[PDB]
């Protein structure tokens, strides 16, 4: 009848007493030291706003920007390892351009989603491809684009697996905004009332001032490209709110 | 089969079926592949270009390039011209199109005339001798203004102010050097490719700053 | 040692504001021996296209066998059949990945688009394709084509011109068979029969 | 502390490299070594360790080596691995040469080395190279030259340097008696004599304890000697007699 | 604990390694880099000086390519390994490209290269922060900066090494449009910048400037006293 | 009998510094009748051996040698250093004859070298 | 107490001769939801309980699509399903593409299982911790194969996994005389009815939490979701 | 573990001596700043004041109910407090590797009408080195006389000892642990010899039995420790006992509330399908 | 005891044992009993096969397979090992036959697949095997023969053995037996009412009988006994237990 010490979370291949893979637990809870990034799904198109750390007056916001285009009407957010995210951007421009010469076509975007996590599930397998990864990527994403079916909204999760959600939060205040976009969120909405509700949950979450420098925005639209906000358009919707 | 998995080396001896020398090994894997694209090794009727004509000069407004389709639209801002094998051409430049987007993506800035005619050129000259055989000019506008430069399969790679290939290659040609100027206006161009496109025997091309369009 | 045979056949194509047209013989031969006199060389890919090949029997089928496992991969991968145009730069790809030991096999793909239009794309045994409105390809395509080009129509008029040009075709070349087929892509689905010869 | 020491990869956590600062410790046992640079050539002068009454000479010198028609190196640490780098420098020197008919310079040399022993610092399951080098040489870009190198990977170019035990000392006496830009050949070996004679405190020095290097230039040629026990006991007979006039 | 192995997450999803190495990079000598509008000015001081030695052998200022620099903070060592790699890269490049290289390109690369170090338990990181300045092909200024996990970003004007804090806290106190009319407005800001942690000027401070479609100049110090005695006028 | 030996042009869609005075016409075919049996003499022996091992006693000892050989061959130095291959010499039955490789062009005095760093990742397969 | 040495690997023996490893993967078989898989004389049938985030996510999808006679059922990790779907697929792919002919249920799975008994024996390796249940037709008839991550196969009847499958068991056991003459109505009726003993007492099944797979005599292997599964439900009981 | 070909490693310990046995100004000022990080902090949310004296020293004490994990506090909150009023007394902050931030809560509450019964949701970790200082803050050093605890936890069904496997057992399960003077009955098997149970209801049944106090222990082995609708009704049986008996009003009602807050549970990783 | 040197198949104890090999030769003792007898002119397999639940079909799981067309196999301990081995064994037969055009004698199969099993007992990247398994055949130029292999590699010829939890109780039931002289129809019911004897009722809730022969009445091949033969060996075994 004594207490005695076990460990079973210091290695990627070990199962614990009840069947639980914790550094992969750990790397999910890695993202939870990244900047908040809000997703909202609509039948008109899709709404990307995410908050920007500015570590110093002296930074360039313009290179350190949360938010890219994967393709001409495919978006992206990031939270989490930056250095991490830079690997899987470039693995889905590459497919996407790959499809495109091979059959000439567009893909689509639960396609470029399956094709990036295909690259995530790899790991703790080191004799395998030297190129393979030793441990779990510490970065989630969030897919935006317009397709056959619709505006869609996919996300996906360090352990390699993508999901399509309606309205998405992730980051640091993931619980807080996620509680308040369920109280507000509904089916027949707007794509301005969309971005309007974004920037109040931004704006009640940040620690910091809402003042249309330290947050970037970006939405698509059926017929119109990948189209992120300029100081302008920030500014007059960033008024009144 | 865990003994031979930790050998990271997989040998024809320690597969299934094998016996002598040799044995059911080279009749086991007959399948169709999951993904891949390599050409393959050395061991018909073959399409080419032979009674075509092209035409393409540079001058203060931009490149205007005319033919007798023979013309490959790269990108909105890219333009070239096959002779030769149809298939190598549009392959080679549908890879060069791809690069293109990628160096797009990527450094979020179009690329240059040269970098483009650099790598259709390296591209190609990795075949040389194998039996390839493309002739094209490379169209287009950039930071340092209009460009045009040609690229064949035997590695060669210029950059002139005029050039000319096909048929009627040497009577078109003195015919746009006899009439050619620098500072010459639009129309007067026009109406110059026209009269050496029709003594070398209609389409008609014109690059600007935001891309190329139709002239007839 | 020649790793090449030829063996004949004749391939015919006509597009349509709603329907497309792809007939072919059916023989089998080796210049003077006839193999058999029952060989179709129309093969159904999707619902809404059908490939014609003719060359080499043993390239035809390794073609035909590889077309269709691609297919069953694009299908598992996107969740969706994938569309004539797709097939063609897929098929394109494919003949250009043989260039220096190409397949001696000539190509005509016939089908509907996706506003609804028929749709006919010929290639050639490197890979170079292009959209036209009516082909005709195979042994006998150079003495049958002026023909085509001296006479869009209906279904019936399109039927018709299509049994008179095999039935003047066959009766002066050596390779056509005894037996025609042709087959029918309409927006109901793909129907065909068979007319003797 | 105690947990940051198993491997060569492991970073403290205020980022320190434990296995290579215990391997520079490694350094401070051998014997000592000196270089002084002068006006007109330079010096090399080391410390003999093999000293049993029963050992024997048959070698061409014991711790200075011949790299190329131009430089010599000396080596203090382990003579396993001093071997080795030795060979690998002579293997550098021809491949230079060959490429570009032209003997390497210093520095080239020098760098070229350094990263090897630099490379077994980051792979782990390796050990590194317990051996710090003192390099002299001639070139025609800088002419005459000092070098020196230690575990690390780490190089750098003197005027006088000591490397081995008791350097410390040595390079307190040095920066205080040498004087730039007016040192003569004469000047630098009378100095390194009174630097050794006080940095060895075993017993007075005798001409079968050290070893002295030279190297000048002498009509378009670059010639490398080992003083002889001869000139090695004038040398040290002088400077008791200056010693004891300045008493 | 979860501080020994590089491929290790903590329970609160933090990797220790990797910040232990960026720990190194704060007790190198600081490093100082402000741009310009047709200048970019790099400054190191000089941690000390030994009488008895060859200045000429342990700069840390670098030369890339024709249009690129480089100054670095941390294991000397492994800082040479880098600029080595960079400049093969840089030579590369306009091999395949006719057109010389990019800021943001080199700097690419060197990320990538130091980020692949840090992906398996078989080798350690590179203990080294570095500051790129140059020219782009149409005339642009650039100014980055790299970190060991792997990470790039531009900037105006910032230090690295021990004492950065107050160097980065006067630039931006002191970083105005008005500062940087000129080049030798630019110098002096550089100078007085670097003066805040060196115990005296002049001896323990080196500087780089290049001009535009130039090559990289470093001052003697007869100009870095001629400079110091302006300022202190 | 056992020097008797018994589609791989990939294009990037999966530096020319450092490669480089390479074609593929040329490397398609052999230069000598000779070239290719020289290069690969160590490797068809070795595929010898292990197939009448196989077929005479069975599966465990051609997998027991090569995992002999697999641990021996580990504990080797760094690539751009020569090493002296003892005991894998001794496991192959090398260690009493001497054959043409080794009197000829002798491996550790080669004219050329490349960086170490380049060296190890390629070995790894990072490059 | 004295179990810490020996449970931290699968190449080390237990001195009770027992592999600790091996016991722990087979527990992430019931971290999933529940799955029912039953057949008839001529069909075979897959029904699966899936789960949602939230409210405003969609509900991740349990069954897969293996070949036009064959699909599977998964419950247990991801990774491990999404990497054995790949292999079967390339598996009957090959099979097809060679010989002209489907691929027998029997033999896939015995490759399964020879793929999977490997990690169990090496180092640098860890045990897939997933459950499948296949079900296929051929030459033989309907077919229903359970999958264990201890790389164990059965041959069943009727066979339920997930979590608090025990009911489904007990219904499906209880039953089990009547289900070789049913047609394919009654039959999902049975499937759904064994299914919904996994649930509490108050809450019942609804059309955005159930789906349903069919193979049969002429019939390819369907996945209905969403509204194509009230036909099914609507014959239903009251939970009796 | 080996991170290169034939490295030396050494055996884990499970006596935990490896650590300790290796017993300048920065160190000890950088583990005086991590002490300070992780200290326990009782204030008064109203204020954000915090108090002095001991929690259960400022006000008499009758009853005191503790609740800790998920469904324990949920089924306290469904079933007892659905049915009265309570004011919030006091609030704990806590920092640790698995509880960030003070989801995680640990609120004290007492009734109005009775301020001689007391509650506790504690849905946070508090770690092994916490543990006494939270027993300090509420308790303090001198207990009284007159007081009876009550503790609910859930632990997973794989943490039991038995002959047979586990998985053969009928989960969920209840059993107890009650001191020496706790003169009642409980209404589920006591717990068996082999097995032992942890953490801070170990602390405080410690405590409880050292000072001579009445208190009980209840346990959950269940198969799903997520927030379920079957765990928190395995509770029941308890409200039978003279601790519950006169907390508990409509039992319809409270269970839809149970089932109206079964419906917005928190966002599981996608990890098992 | 041999704590400290029990945790890689590479370590010798103090007194020069290798105890990971010992561990798994214990592990077989956690399944059911197998047998097999050698008669005048067969071998006769048996297996207790016990039922695990009713919802599977009546093939599953077996535990008797057909290494070749004159060579049967049964099995014990971890299953997943067992099915291994017999893919190793018919490997083995196949090459033998391609090689050299004739049925391989049963002596040479045993030595290749024993000296298969012992090679995992010398490396630490691999752990022993966990099962034992016999192996019986039957030709007219050689007659009967019977062998076993255990995880740690050694194989005999026997004239009856067992394997499994039981095996001492069931040796001592076959010591009395004069197989020398019976012939294999005598020796099914032989077999089944060992089988049934060894059974243990309180611990295991239900099993059903297998068996199978190889001999001269199946003219050199190994086959599943006859429904009828093996109810009449059934009842035979139930009225002998009375």
């Amino acid at each position: 009848m004594f207490l005695t010490r076990s460990e079973y979370d210091r290695g990627v291949n070990t199962f614990s007493p009840e069947g639980r893979l914790f550094q992969v637990e750990y790397a999910i809870e890695a993202i939870k030291l990244g900047s908040t990034a809000i997703g909202i799904q609509t039948s008109e198109g899709v709404c990307l706003a995410v908050e920007k750390r500015i570590t110093s007056p002296l930074m360039e916001p313009s290179s350190i920007e949360k938010i890219v285009e994967i393709d001409a009407h495919i978006g992206c957010a990031m939270s989490g390892l930056i250095a991490d995210a830079k690997t899987l951007i470039d693995k889905a421009r590459v497919e996407t351009q790959n499809h495109w010469f091979t059959y000439n076509e567009t893909m689509t975007v639960e396609s470029v989603t399956q094709a990036v996590s295909n690259l995530a599930l790899q790991f703790g397998e080191e004799d395998a491809d030297p190129g393979a990864m030793s441990r779990p990527f510490g970065v989630a994403l969030l897919f935006g684009g317009v397709d056959e079916k619709g505006p869609q909204l996919f996300h996906m999760d360090p352990s390699g697996t993508f999901v399509q959600c309606d309205a998405r939060a992730i980051g640091s205040a993931s619980e807080g905004a996620q509680s308040s976009l369920q109280e507000v969120y509904h089916k027949s909405m707007t794509l301005k009332e969309a971005i309007k509700s974004s920037l109040i949950i931004l704006k009640q979450v940040m620690e910091e001032k809402l003042n249309a420098t330290n947050i970037e925005l970006a939405t698509v639209q059926p017929g119109q490209n990948f189209h992120m906000f300029t100081k302008e358009e920030l500014e007059e919707v960033i008024k009144d709110i | 089969m865990a003994l031979a998995s930790v050998l990271e080396r997989p040998l024809p001896v320690n597969q299934r079926g094998f016996f002598g020398l040799g044995g059911r090994a080279d009749l086991l894997d007959l399948g169709p592949g999951s993904l891949s694209d390599g050409l393959s090794l050395a061991a018909p009727g073959i399409e080419m270009l032979h009674g075509t004509t092209t035409l393409a000069f540079k001058f203060r407004h931009g490149v205007i390039v005319a033919a007798d389709k023979k013309v490959i639209e790269i990108n909105p801002y890219l333009l070239g011209t096959m002779a030769g094998g149809a298939a190598d051409c549009s392959f080679w430049e549908r890879l060069l199109a791809r690069q293109c987007r990628i160096y797009e993506l990527r450094n979020k800035e179009r690329i240059s005339v040269a970098a483009a005619s650099k790598l259709l050129a390296n591209m190609v000259y990795q075949y040389k001798g194998m039996g390839l055989s493309m002739g094209t000019m490379i169209c287009g506008w950039d930071k340092r203004g209009p460009g045009l430069y040609y690229v064949d399969s035997e590695g060669n790679r210029i950059s002139g102010a005029t050039f000319s290939v096909g048929s009627g290659s040497v009577y078109a040609y003195g015919v746009m050097d006899r009439g050619y100027s620098y500072d010459l206006e639009v129309e007067q161009a026009y109406d110059l490719a026209r009269r050496a496109i029709y003594q070398a025997t209609v389409n008609l091309y014109h690059v600007r700053e935001d891309g190329w369009i139709r002239v007839s | 040692f020649s790793p090449y045979v030829f063996n004949g056949g004749t391939i015919l194509a006509i597009a349509g504001e709603d329907f497309a047209i792809v007939a072919s013989d059916t023989r089998l031969s080796e210049g003077f021996s006839i193999h058999t006199r029952d060989s179709p060389k129309c093969y159904k890919l999707t619902d809404k296209t059908v490939i014609g090949c003719s060359g080499f029997h043993g390239d035809c089928l390794t073609l035909t066998k590889i077309i269709e496992a691609r297919l069953k991969m694009y299908k598992h991968s996107n969740n969706k059949a994938m569309t004539t145009g797709a097939i063609a730069a897929m098929l394109s790809t494919i003949l250009y990945s043989r260039r220096f030991f190409p397949y001696y096999v000539y190509n005509i793909i016939g089908g509907l688009d996706e506003e609804g239009k028929g749709a006919v794309y010929s290639f050639d045994p490197v890979g170079s394709y292009q959209r036209d409105s009516f082909k005709a390809g195979g042994s006998a395509s150079a003495m049958l084509q002026p023909l085509l080009d001296n006479q869009p129509l209906s279904l019936d008029r399109a039927m018709r011109l299509v049994k008179d040009v095999f039935i003047s075709a066959a009766e002066r070349d050596v390779y056509t068979g005894d037996a025609l087929r042709i087959c029918i892509v309409t927006k109901e689905g793909i129907r065909e029969e068979t007319v003797s010869l | 502390s105690r947990r940051y020491d198993s491997r060569t990869t492991i970073f403290s956590p205020e980022g320190r490299l434990y296995q290579v600062e215990y391997a520079m410790e490694a350094i401070g046992h051998a014997g000592t070594c000196l270089g002084i640079l002068a006006n007109d050539g330079v010096l090399l002068a080391a410390e003999r360790r093999n000293i049993h009454k029963l050992l024997d000479e048959v070698f061409f010198s014991e711790k200075i080596y011949k790299l190329n028609e131009d430089m010599a190196c000396s080596v203090a640490g382990i003579t396993s691995d001093a071997n080795v780098l030795t060979n690998e420098l002579r293997l550098i020197a021809q491949r230079y040469l060959l490429q570009y008919q032209e003997p390497i310079p210093c520095e080239q040399l020098v760098t070229a080395l350094c990263d090897i022993k630099q490379a077994y610092t980051q792979f782990g399951g390796k050990r590194p190279f317990g051996v710090s080098l003192l390099y002299i040489g001639w070139d025609k870009h800088y002419g005459f030259q000092l070098y020196q190198s230690d575990p690390s990977g780490n190089y750098g170019g003197w005027k006088a340097t000591c490397i081995g035990n008791n350097s410390a000392a040595a390079v307190s006496m040095l920066k205080q008696d040498y004087k730039e830009g007016e040192m003569t050949l004469k000047s630098a070996l009378a100095l390194a004599i009174k630097v050794l004679n006080k940095t060895m405190d075993v017993s007075k020095l005798s001409a079968e304890k050290v070893e002295i290097a030279t190297l000048t230039r002498e009509n378009g040629k670059t010639v490398i000697r080992v003083l002889k026990q001869k000139e090695v006991e004038q040398l040290i007979k002088k400077h008791e007699e200056e010693e004891a006039k300045a008493e | 604990s979860y501080d020994r192995a590089i491929t290790v997450f903590s329970p609160d999803g933090h990797l220790f390694q990797v910040e232990y190495a960026q720990e190194a990079v704060k007790k190198g000598s600081t490093a100082v880099g402000v741009r310009g509008r047709d200048i970019v000015v790099l400054g190191v001081e000089k941690k000390s000086v030994a009488k008895l030695q060859d200045e000429r052998t342990v700069r840390k200022i670098c030369a890339l390519d024709d249009n690129v620099c480089m100054a670095f903070a941390g294991l000397t060592a492994d800082a040479r390994i880098v600029i080595n790699r960079a400049r093969v890269e840089c030579q590369s490049h306009r091999l395949t490209v006719e057109d010389p290289v990019t800021v943001e390109y080199i700097t690419r690369y060197i990320a990538s290269l130091k980020q692949r170090y840090t992906q398996s338990n078989g080798r350690r990181p590179f203990g080294i922060s570095a500051l790129i300045v140059g020219f782009d092909f149409d005339g642009t200024p650039r100014l980055y900066q790299t970190d060991p996990s792997g990470t790039y970003h531009a900037w105006k004007a910032n230090a690295i090494g021990r004492g950065a804090k107050s160097v980065r806290e006067f630039l931006e106190k002191n970083y105005t449009d008005e500062a940087i009319e000129t080049d030798d407005l630019t110098i002096k800001l550089v100078i007085k910048a670097l003066l805040e942690v060196v115990q005296s000027g002049g001896k323990n401070i080196e500087l780089a400037v290049m001009r535009r479609d130039q090559s990289l100049k470093i001052l003697n110090p007869e100009e870095i006293e001629k400079y110091v005695a302006e300022i202190e006028k | 009998m056992n020097a008797r030996g018994l589609d791989s042009i990939p294009v990037t869609e999966l530096d020319l510094l450092r490669k480089g005075f390479s074609c593929v016409k040329n490397e398609l075919l052999p230069s000598h009748p000779l070239e290719l049996s020289e290069k690969n003499f160590q490797l068809n022996q070795d595929k010898m051996n292990f197939s009448t091992l196989r077929n005479i006693q069975g599966l465990f000892a051609p997998l027991k040698l090569q995992m002999e050989f697999k641990a021996v061959q580990q504990v080797q130095r760094l690539p751009f250093l020569s090493s002296s291959n003892l005991s894998l010499d001794v496991l192959r039955g090398n260690d009493e004859t001497i054959g043409f490789e080794d009197i000829l062009n002798d491996p550790s005095q080669s004219e050329v070298m490349g960086e170490p760093h380049l060296m190890v990742e390629y070995k790894l397969g990072l490059l | 107490m004295f179990r810490n040495q020996y449970d931290n690997d699968v190449t080390v023996w237990s001195p009770q001769g027992r592999i600790h490893q091996i016991e722990y993967a087979m527990e992430a078989v019931k971290q999933g939801s529940a799955t029912v898989g039953l057949k008839s004389k001529t069909h075979a049938v897959l029904v699966a309980l899936k789960r949602a985030q939230s409210e405003l996510a969609a509900h991740q999808k349990k069954i897969l699509h293996v070949d036009n006679h064959i699909g599977i059922s998964i419950a247990g990790l991801t990774a491990d399903a999404r990497l054995l779907c790949n292999f079967m697929r390339q598996e009957c792919l090959d099979s097809r593409f060679v010989f002209d002919r489907p691929l027998p249920v029997s033999r896939l799975v015995s490759l399964i299982g020879s793929k999977t008994q490997i990690p169990t024996q090496r180092y640098g390796r860890r045990p897939y911790g997933v459950g499948l249940l296949i079900a296929g037709y051929d030459d033989m008839g309907p077919h229903i194969f359970q999958t264990c991550p201890s790389a164990n196969y059965f041959d069943c009847r009727a066979m339920s996994i997930g979590a608090r499958s025990q009911s489904a068991r007990t219904y499906l056991e209880r039953h089990m005389s009547e289900f070789m003459e049913c047609n394919l109505n009654e039959l999902v009726k049975h499937g759904l009815r064994a299914l919904r003993e996994t649930l509490p007492a108050e809450q019942d099944l609804t059309t955005k939490n159930v789906s349903i797979g069919i193979v049969g005599k002429d019939l390819e292997f369907t996945i209905y979701d969403d509204d194509d599964v009230s036909p099914f439900l609507e014959g239903l009981e009251e939970r009796p | 573990a080996a991170t290169f070909f034939g490295e030396v490693v050494k055996a884990p310990c499970r006596a935990g001596t490896e650590d300790e046995e290796e017993e300048t100004p920065e160190d000890r000022e950088v583990r005086l700043q991590l002490a300070r990080k992780r200290e326990v902090r009782l204030l008064r949310r109203q204020t954000k004041t915090s108090l002095e004296v001991s929690l259960l020293e400022k006000y008499p004490c009758s009853k005191f109910i503790i609740a800790i994990g998920n469904n324990a506090v949920a089924f306290l909150s469904s079933f007892v407090m659905n049915s009265g009023v309570w004011e919030e007394v006091g609030c704990a902050k806590l920092w640790n590797e698995w509880c960030r931030t003070t989801e995680a809560f640990c609120v004290f509450y007492h009734l109005k009408s009775n301020p001689s019964v007391f509650l506790c949701q504690c849905s946070c970790y508090v770690a092994e080195d916490q543990q006494y200082q939270w027993l300090e803050k509420v308790f303090g050093s001198c207990p009284r006389k007159n007081m009876q605890i009550t503790i609910l936890t859930c632990r997973h069904v794989t943490d039991y000892k038995t002959s047979e496997s586990t998985g053969s057992l009928p989960s969920p399960f209840l059993r107890a642990l009650k001191t020496q003077n706790f003169k009642d009955s409980a209404c589920c098997p006591l717990l068996e010899q082999p097995n032992i149970v942890h953490d801070l209801p170990a602390a405080v049944l410690s405590y409880c039995q050292v000072w001579k106090i009445p208190a009980i222990l209840y346990l959950c082995y269940t198969d799903v420790m997520k927030l379920d609708l079957i765990t928190v009704e395995a509770f029941k049986p308890i409200l039978s006992t003279r601790s519950l008996k006169g907390l508990v009003k409509n039992i319809p009602q409270s269970t839809e509330i149970l089932k109206k807050l079964m419906t917005t549970n928190e966002i599981q990783s996608n990890i098992y399908t | 005891i041999g704590t400290g040197y029990d945790l890689s198949a590479s370590t010798f104890s103090p007194d020069g044992r290798v105890f990971q090999v010992e561990y798994a030769m214990k592990a077989v003792e956690n399944s059911s009993t197998a047998i097999g007898i050698r008669c005048k002119d067969g071998v006769v397999f048996g297996v207790e096969k016990l039922v695990l639940s009713k919802l599977y079909e009546e093939g599953s799981n077996k535990r008797l397979f057909n290494v070749d067309r004159h060579v049967g196999m049964a099995v014990a301990g971890l299953l997943a090992d067992a099915r291994s081995l017999a893919d190793i064994a018919r490997e083995e037969a196949s090459n033998f036959r391609s090689n050299f055009g004739y049925n391989i004698p049963l002596k040479h199969l045993a030595d290749r697949v024993a000296m298969y099993v012992h090679a995992y007992t010398l490396y630490s990247a691999v752990r022993p095997f966990g099962c034992s398994f016999m192996l019986g055949s039957y030709s007219v130029n050689d007659g009967a023969q019977l062998y076993m292999i255990d995880p740690s590699g050694v194989s005999y010829g026997y004239w009856g053995c067992a394997i499994g939890k039981a095996r001492q109780a069931a040796k001592t039931e076959i010591e009395k037996l004069q197989m020398k002289e019976m012939t294999c129809r005598d020796i099914v019911k032989e077999v089944a009412k060992i089988i049934y004897i060894v059974h243990d009722e309180v611990k295991d809730k239900a099993f059903e009988l297998e068996l199978s022969w190889v001999g001269e009445l199946t003219n050199g091949r190994h086959e599943i006994v006859p429904k009828d033969i093996r109810e009449e060996a059934e009842k035979y075994a139930k009225e002998s237990l009375k």
